């Protein structure tokens, strides 16, 4: 690590540097078809299967920076990809369980998940997304009494989240609200954040596969660029 | 031998010397050349 230059810089040289190693995951423990850390999922939502996601590619991103429940072929689409994301850099492919804080990413849009004051949904950047407002966690029920503060486990865990059978709720890590549709009115009806809910709340986990999470990473790494280089000329 | 010697070496690259230490290294022949403007000063050269 080349402290020297002004910014930090990794590079092979004849001085050492200590480097500590921290176990992410281990692959042989992973169980098949339930929920770990750093997998890009999709939110399927009413037995319609409309999934949560952000608008077309309408080149305005103040547009993209909204979230609603949509359905069609955006289910098929690119554009309805969420990374989950512990807040824990130890352990972090480990099991999700019931009652953990993550942080979701919209892989194209390369933005966070996040409450803004008027109790909105908004996505916002890495530079601005704070823990207290991009904590989301998922509860096996509308119970309003939770599970507190409980012990973290130095390993792979326990699987308590199943894709396709089991039903989540996503609930405000510090505000306590409920994710639900604003039910006024493809459909392009609209995802509130609301501490009572409705009645009908549940969220279906469906995995992605790794060419499309590969896809994804590219057009949001390849957009960026190309942004970079077309400012770059109109300046 | 010279296996070990250059291993030691690289390991310990204070051994160079300014020229070649790496971080404002004016280099091997900018090191000659300072060398020869010093034995052409009679103060830096010379005890004084």
């Amino acid at each position: 690590l080349s402290y020297g230059n002004g910014s930090l810089h990794v590079d092979a040289a004849f001085q050492q540097t200590l480097w500590s190693v921290a176990p992410i995951s281990s692959g042989s423990e992973a169980a098949q078809g339930y929920l770990i850390g750093g997998d890009v999922l999709r939110l399927l939502h009413g037995h319609m299967d409309e999934c949560l996601t952000v608008p077309s590619g309408e080149h305005g991103e103040e547009q993209r920076r909204t979230v609603h429940y949509e359905g069609g072929a955006v289910s098929v689409h690119a554009r309805s990809l969420w990374r989950l994301e512990t807040l824990r850099v130890a352990w972090s492919g480990s099991h999700i369980r019931w009652g953990q804080p993550f942080r979701l990413r919209h892989v194209t849009t390369g933005k966070y998940l996040s409450l803004m004051e008027d109790k909105n949904l908004l996505l916002m950047d890495k530079e601005k997304a704070d823990v207290k407002s991009t904590a989301f966690t998922f509860r096996s029920s509308k119970e309003k009494l939770d599970v507190g503060v409980r012990k973290e486990v130095d390993g792979m865990g326990t699987s308590e989240i199943k894709y396709g059978d089991s039903v989540c709720y996503i609930q405000h890590v510090d505000t306590g609200l409920w994710l639900t549709y604003q039910s006024v009115d493809s459909i392009q009806r609209k995802a509130i954040m609301h501490h009572e809910g409705h009645m009908d709340d549940g969220i279906s986990l469906s995995r992605s596969q790794h060419e499309e999470s590969r896809t994804a990473r590219v057009i949001w790494s390849t957009v960026f660029l190309f942004n970079r280089f077309i400012r770059g000329l109109d300046a | 031998n010279a296996n070990v010697v250059v291993r030691l070496l690289i390991r310990r690259p204070e051994c160079f010397g300014p020229a070649l230490r790496g971080e404002g290294g004016n280099g091997l022949l900018a090191a000659m050349e300072e060398a020869i403007k010093i034995a052409e000063d009679p103060s830096r050269d010379g005890p004084s």
